[PDB]
């Protein structure tokens, strides 16, 4: 089961503050929550043959 | 296998055999007449006596007249051949064109498929009207229904659905006249001539045709459904197409089948219906099916008896659709065709995984403002419009812009107001509504959006008047 | 009824001398389970015997992100 | 090929004198028969092609006999034959998962079904001592349901309201849902389940047991089967034979469940069915006794003491009713035979409250309030919080301000009533409906949009059952949330609404 954990990075990781760059963390976690437990239903093995 | 009349009452005649009774939907053919009289047994009265229903008229018999008994119930001849050809009740040519030919000859009464042979696979049909594409999409492979009164538009919009999938279908077609008038089945045929799907001259020909209208005895108009319903099963079962079915008018089935129902001796149910008006209904109806052999995509108009909708006849032909389109007399005052009610009309296939979750939104979606300007016209009609907040002043000027984008102008009734008739793809119904509900066409007025076909008219024609 | 026991038994054995299929098709079982063996494959889709997946994937590219900072 | 041949040796060519019956007359599914002498009433008379019937009325003449079937294959002069029994329809287990008509004959395919019991359809409800009080609770995983209406084990709940509203996807949620019990340990948490279809074409049963196979749900369940192509005598007696396949289980011990859809279709057959026998009309020309037809079926939903069994027997009919009226002749017959009801509406469906539950109006004897012990903490505080909200709740004209007077209490409903909504064929659980209500009454949402509650809802729910998976599962084994438990999930609303949006 080839899969790897993280740390609770949610809070602050949108408060990046770049020069206006606001859409960049933004869109950074939106694509963050989809990747999570679809790639989970991935990463362990297939089924019986 | 012989008889004679003992009592006639109407359209039903009594018949006394000696021996041999015929069972029960024989038919019986009666001597000494210069057309043919076909009766089919209905009862069994006691002591060798039958009581029939005949399908042309009965003037003119006496008692004692000879009744000789075929040995099957009414059979049509049925193939290929039937393309282009116009039937009646018992499956003779009324085209004058002389005799159908064909190898094989179908009874009709047969009996309802079975539970293992049933297919129910869903896809959408898209038609090119909006109020069906957006609000209740039909399918393909299932049944329809066109609820009306009397003058609302029940046939214009059924000939829609021929002029928009009628040419752009594949397979082949059939239509069938259940009660209706004699000059609109006049202009079918002179429609259908000029415009290629009638060959008069060889085996290149579309649809169908069998009639029988309301000129005939109610023993001819409670069969000639199960007629055009038996065309079109050789064209599924026996030849493996993908068939329609028009069916106008099919209450005509259910009037015309209590007036023969109280001669035969049964205490009636009640507004003055027949006590058995939904198991013959649950009978034809469950064979106007898709199947796993074919697929017939059924659109039947529907009557609803002086603008009611719990009237026994409307209202249990409900369970037997898989969409619906009660159309209405007061949004036809304003001036909405097809005056459909946004509110009342369904489907199966509206569902976010089938009609796709961007369609879904703006279905639920224009369904939440129309019924929040339902539920303040106790307060409009008597108070006024300027006694309200201003938030509840911004869905009733945007439940306004939405009645008047659900109408357009058809490709049948450009004779009747002279206007190009338009047909909007799908893409461009969910595209220009989604820009009435985000508010960007707050500005233009509300005569800008009536009677135009895609979006980008509606602001054409709010640059007009300026 | 044991004598038509025998009866439906031993024009039972009759039918399993049988060569090529049918007995009395003709052009009707021939056509019949002609129409069923497309059917079965018309809707569903066209698929060969004994044919592997065969195909390509590719993943999202990994974009960097720009950043004058302190 | 050995499977015909081996059919042919197991059949049974016995041959009694009968008794019998000559055909005076065959109309319309009515057969008059002379003859006939010891017949009883009610019993299963067999014609001569395979057809069979049931004689009602006595007379000294002749004898009214109904077809179970098609009347077309009987002529004047057959043969009716005498059976010796009372009708009655197998019953067990064995008919778990299966498709049947409405006498227990297979319409799926899958074979003969092998029953060993019959068990007749007119039997008699259990009375007085033999019953005890509702203990259970029974989830719908619905969120307006199992809070605000909840509903017993063994207790009669009327699904009533218009066509095309809910009522047929109210009663299929209750059958997924069950899943996760089946598949558990406890022999005493699961429940059975069966579906009677009435009057319903084929191509919406075959259908619905497609949507009940891809989930699985159809290897606890039976349907029992009457379409609107049978005989208007098959369709009388298909409640009558669907309630006494329940009551297999609860006469030996364990839980059932069982829809009626609907049952203004029982009693149009009925209407039918005995005017053709001339028999005099009533009022509507229903006869006299249907709130006997309807009361002698909805009494054996019963829920028997601990020294029986202590099985128990759920109903939930459906009713159709015309515009929404609710005064009717048949809708007023059944509402005083059940104890509560669910008041579906069609401007709370439109508006987008789906499933549209009136729960204003849809009153419950709450069944000994066997809710449960931690929704009865959230959900006692929500009922009456939501109550608050109606009554001050309906103006749509705004002229004044009192945003710390009133403008608080309604910010509290319009989180909870959004709340309250839900999808389709996806049913939650109890300690999943404790942790989302639990975040809607502490004031955790007030500081939101109301747009995005149900864009919360999915998120935050992921969020638990992923990150949080021994958090709930000390909800659903101590039943209560401790004061402990208020600790944990302080945190968690709190911690997930500081990176929620962003
Ligand atoms: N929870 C839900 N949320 C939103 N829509 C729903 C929900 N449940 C059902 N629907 C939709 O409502 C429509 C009617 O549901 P349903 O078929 O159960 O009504 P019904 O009254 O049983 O129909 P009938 O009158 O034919 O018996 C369906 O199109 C269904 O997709
Ligand atoms: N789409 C439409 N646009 C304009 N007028 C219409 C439309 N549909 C119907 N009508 C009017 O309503 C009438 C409807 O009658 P018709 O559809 O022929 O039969 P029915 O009485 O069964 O509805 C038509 O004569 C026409 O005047
Ligand atoms: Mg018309
Ligand atoms: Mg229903």
């Amino acid at each position: 089961r080839k899969l790897a954990l993280k740390a609770i990075d949610w809070v602050a990781f949108g408060e990046i503050i770049p020069r206006n760059q606001k859409a960049i963390a933004n869109s950074l976690k939106s694509w963050n929550e989809t990747l999570s437990t679809r790639l989970a239903a991935l990463p362990e093995k297939p089924p019986a043959i | 296998a012989t008889g004679r009349i003992v009592a006639v009452i109407g359209a039903v005649v009594d018949v006394q055999f000696d021996e041999g009774l015929p069972p029960i939907l024989n038919a019986l053919e009666v001597q000494g007449r210069e057309t043919r009289l076909v009766l089919e047994v209905a009862q069994h009265l006691g002591e060798s006596t039958v009581r029939t229903i005949a399908m042309d008229g009965t003037e003119g018999l006496v008692r004692g007249q000879k009744v000789l008994d075929s040995g099957a119930p009414i059979k049509i001849p049925v193939g290929p051949e039937t393309l282009g050809r116009i039937m009646n009740v018992i499956g003779e040519p009324i085209d004058e064109r002389g005799p159908i030919k064909t190898k094989q000859f179908a009874a009709i009464h047969a009996e309802a498929p079975e539970f293992m042979e049933m297919s129910v696979e869903q896809e959408i049909l898209v038609t090119g009207i909006k109020v069906v594409d957006l609000l209740a999409p039909y399918a393909k492979g299932g049944k329809i229904g066109l609820f009306g009164g009397a003058g609302v538009g029940k046939t214009v919009l059924i000939m829609e659905l021929i002029n928009n999938v009628a040419k752009a279908h594949g397979g082949y077609s059939v239509f069938a006249g259940v009660g209706e008038r004699t000059r609109e089945g006049n202009d079918l045929y002179h429609e259908m001539i000029e415009s290629g799907v009638i060959n008069l001259k060889d085996a290149t020909s579309k649809v169908a045709l069998v009639y029988g209208q309301m000129n005939e005895p109610p023993g001819a108009r409670a069969r000639v459904a199960l007629t055009g319903l038996t065309v079109a099963e050789y064209f599924r079962d026996q030849e493996g197409q993908d068939v329609l079915l028009f069916i106008d008018n099919i209450f005509r089935f259910t009037q015309a089948g209590s007036e023969v129902s109280a001669l035969l001796g049964r205490i009636p149910s009640a507004v003055g219906y027949q006590p058995t008006l939904a198991t013959d209904m649950g009978t034809m109806q469950e064979r106007i099916t898709t199947t796993k052999k074919g697929s017939i995509t059924s659109v039947q108009a529907i009557y609803v008896p002086a603008d009611d909708l719990t009237d026994p006849a409307p209202a249990t032909t409900f369970a037997h659709l898989d969409a619906t389109t009660v159309l209405s007399r007061a949004i036809a005052e304003l001036g909405i065709y097809p005056a459909v009610d946004p509110l009342d009309s369904t489907s199966r296939i509206m569902d976010p995984n089938i009609v796709g979750s961007e369609h879904y939104d703006v279905a639920r979606g224009v369904q939440k403002i129309l019924q929040d300007y339902k539920s303040l016209q106790d307060i409009i009609a008597i108070l006024g419009m300027d006694e309200l907040s201003e938030e509840d002043k911004l869905t009733v000027s945007r439940a306004r812009k939405i009645q008047r984008f659900l109408s357009q102008p058809f490709q049948v009734a450009e004779v009747f107001t002279g206007h190009l008739g338009k047909l909007v793809p799908l893409k461009e119904t969910i595209k220009g509504f989604q820009q009435i509900l985000a508010g960007e066409y707050d500005h233009l007025p509300e005569q800008a959006f009536y009677m135009v076909g895609p979006i980008e008219e509606a602001v054409a024609k709010a640059d007009k008047l300026a | 009824v044991q004598k038509l026991f025998v009866d439906k038994i031993r024009e039972y054995r009759t039918k399993r001398q049988t060569s090529g299929g049918p007995v009395d098709a003709g052009p009707e079982y021939q056509q019949d389970l002609d129409r069923e063996l497309f059917k079965l494959k018309q809707m569903y889709g066209k698929a060969d015997m004994n044919t592997f997946p065969n195909f390509t994937f590719e993943d999202p590219k990994f974009e960097a992100v720009e950043k004058p900072q302190s | 090929s050995s499977i015909l041949e081996e059919r042919i040796l197991g059949a049974d060519t016995s041959v009694d004198l009968e008794e019998t019956g000559r055909v005076l007359s065959i109309g319309d599914g009515i057969a008059r028969v002379h003859g006939l002498r010891n017949v009883q009433a009610e019993e299963m008379v067999e014609f001569s092609s395979g057809l069979k019937g049931m004689s009602l009325n006595l007379e000294p003449d002749n004898v009214g006999v109904v077809v179970f079937g098609n009347d077309k294959l009987i002529k004047e002069g057959d043969i009716v034959k005498r059976t010796g029994a009372i009708v009655d329809v197998p019953v067990g287990e064995e008919l778990l998962g299966r498709v049947v008509d409405a006498l227990g004959n297979a319409i799926d395919g899958k074979g003969p079904i092998g029953s060993k019991t019959r068990r007749r359809v007119g039997l008699k409800a259990p009375g007085i001592i033999p019953r005890i009080s509702v203990r259970e609770p029974m989830q719908t995983g619905i969120k307006a349901v199992d809070s605000l209406v909840p509903i017993g084990r063994g207790q009669r709940e009327l699904i009533i309201g218009d066509r095309q509203t809910g009522k047929t996807s109210i009663a299929i949620d209750t059958i997924i849902n069950q899943k996760r019990f089946n598949d558990g340990t406890d022999e005493k948490k699961k429940l059975y389940c069966i579906y009677v279809a009435i009057g319903q074409k084929r191509s919406t049963v075959a259908q619905l047991v497609k949507r009940l196979t891809d989930a699985d749900a159809m290897k606890y369940t039976i349907v029992v089967s009457a379409t609107a192509s049978d005989a208007a005598p098959l369709q009388y007696l298909a409640p009558y034979s669907g309630c006494s396949m329940g009551e297999y289980f609860r006469d030996n011990g364990k839980h059932a469940l069982i829809i009626y859809d609907d049952l203004s279709k029982q009693a149009v057959a009925y209407r039918q069915m005995s005017l053709l026998l001339r028999r005099p009309p009533g009022r509507e020309a229903y006869p006299g006794d249907v709130f006997y037809l309807h009361s002698r079926l909805l009494e054996r939903a019963a829920k028997m003491n601990d020294a029986f069994g202590g099985g128990s027997l759920t109903a939930l009919p459906v009713i159709e009713t015309q515009a929404g009226d609710v005064s009717a002749y048949i809708p007023t017959n059944v509402i005083s035979i059940t104890d509560g009801q669910i008041f579906l509406e069609t401007e709370l469906f439109y508006k987008g409250i789906r499933p549209a539950i009136n729960v204003g109006l849809s009153v419950s004897r709450v069944g000994s309030a066997a809710q449960t012990r931690a929704m009865k903490q959230v959900a006692g505080t929500m009922k009456l919080e939501l109550a608050q909200y109606r009554e001050v709740a309906a103006f749509a004209q705004f002229g004044s301000d009192l945003d710390a007077a009133t403008q608080q209490l309604l910010s509290r409903g319009v989180r909870l009533t959004e709340l309250l909504k839900q999808g389709q064929y996806a049913p939650m659980a109890i300690e999943e409906q404790v942790a989302v209500i639990y975040a809607g009454v502490r004031g955790y949402l007030d500081k939101l949009e109301p747009s995005k509650i149900t864009k919360f809802e999915n998120a935050f729910l992921s969020h638990v059952i992923s990150q949080h998976q021994a958090l709930l599962g000390k909800i659903r084994a101590d039943g209560k949330i401790s004061e402990e438990t208020d600790a944990k999930l302080k945190e968690i609303v709190t911690n997930f609404l500081a990176g929620f949006e962003a």
